[PDB]
């Protein structure tokens, strides 16, 4: 029963409702996907043909409160609907910068590593999210947490060439624009790059094709050395070029990051 | 200069 445990709310295209599980008043997001829409499909464990997202989703769902959690599914005749956590107060990224402009690095620093952990845990759970941006990562704003959501996008991590792809171009690497390939790591750190510039200039930094192939990077905005070289790295027009995690969480302009609860005392409250 | 969504 759908309808009988949770009490359904409004709209949050794309079709999200806010709900709250009936059994304990937690806030839930409900997550409507209709089945002729469906990209990927995978088999549950039971063989239940589901949406890869389901089957993404669980493979993340292990605890960490870096990544959404799924708390359960239905099927119905022409859909899927995930009952997905919800933080309340929450507010996501996109917005978040929009309303704040550019980001001060101390501040860019926390949520970027939190975005680094999060995203560590999908790929040593076997999950490559292929859609990292702002608007796919939520802020729990009294916790100072952030959420990765939005996996319907993603893939099975693999070490072999992908030659499909449904995320977000201007934030797709150069290899996806020229040659349709890339690999699931380096394509991810290239996502991470534009994140990272979009954090602390304010906006992402390339809308066009010929500009993600460019491999030019002008900052519009007072950005640290440090800071300024490691976008620049995740940037790199080779893929080979690009830093692994490992080496992104030992720049040094990772150090020293923020707890969660201090982020959220002297950045959100 | 306008900043905007990207759908997927
Ligand atoms: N701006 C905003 C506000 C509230 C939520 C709630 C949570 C949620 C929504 C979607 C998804 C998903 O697609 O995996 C997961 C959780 C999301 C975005």
């Amino acid at each position: 029963p759908l309808e009988s445990q949770y009490q359904v709310g409004p709209l949050l295209f794309g079709s999200v409702y806010s709900g709250i599980r009936v059994s304990d008043n937690l806030p839930v997001a409900i997550k409507h996907v209709e089945k002729d829409r469906i990209s990927d499909w995978g088999e549950l464990p039971n063989g239940t043909r589901v949406p890869m997202e389901v089957v993404l989703l669980k493979k993340v769902s292990s605890g960490f409160s870096g990544v959404i959690r799924l708390l359960d599914w239905f099927e119905r005749p022409d859909s899927f609907v995930l009952i997905l956590e919800r933080p309340e107060p929450v507010q996501d990224l996109f917005d978040f910068i929009t309303e704040r402009g550019a980001l001060q690095e101390e501040l860019a620093r926390s949520f970027f590593w939190q975005v680094l952990e999060a995203v560590r845990h999908c790929h040593n759970c076997g999950v490559l999210h292929r859609d990292i941006k702002d608007e796919n990562i939520l802020i729990d704003l009294n916790r100072g947490e952030l959420k990765l959501i939005d996996f319907g996008s993603g893939a099975l991590l693999k070490d072999t060439v992908y030659t499909d792809f449904d995320g977000t171009r201007v934030y797709s690497p150069p290899e996806w624009i020229r040659y349709h390939r890339y690999h699931g790591r380096s394509a991810a750190v290239w996502s991470l790059g534009i994140l990272l510039y979009d954090m602390v200039c304010g906006d992402i930094p390339f809308e066009h094709d010929e500009e993600i192939i460019g491999g030019q990077v002008f900052f519009r905005q007072r950005v640290s050395s440090e800071c300024q070289h490691l976008i620049r790295w995740c940037l790199a027009l080779r893929p080979s070029d690009r830093p692994t995690f490992e080496e992104i969480q030992n720049h040094p302009w990772m150090q020293d990051v923020l707890l969660p609860q201090e982020t959220a005392e002297i950045h959100l409250h | 200069r306008k900043r905007r969504r990207h759908p997927s």
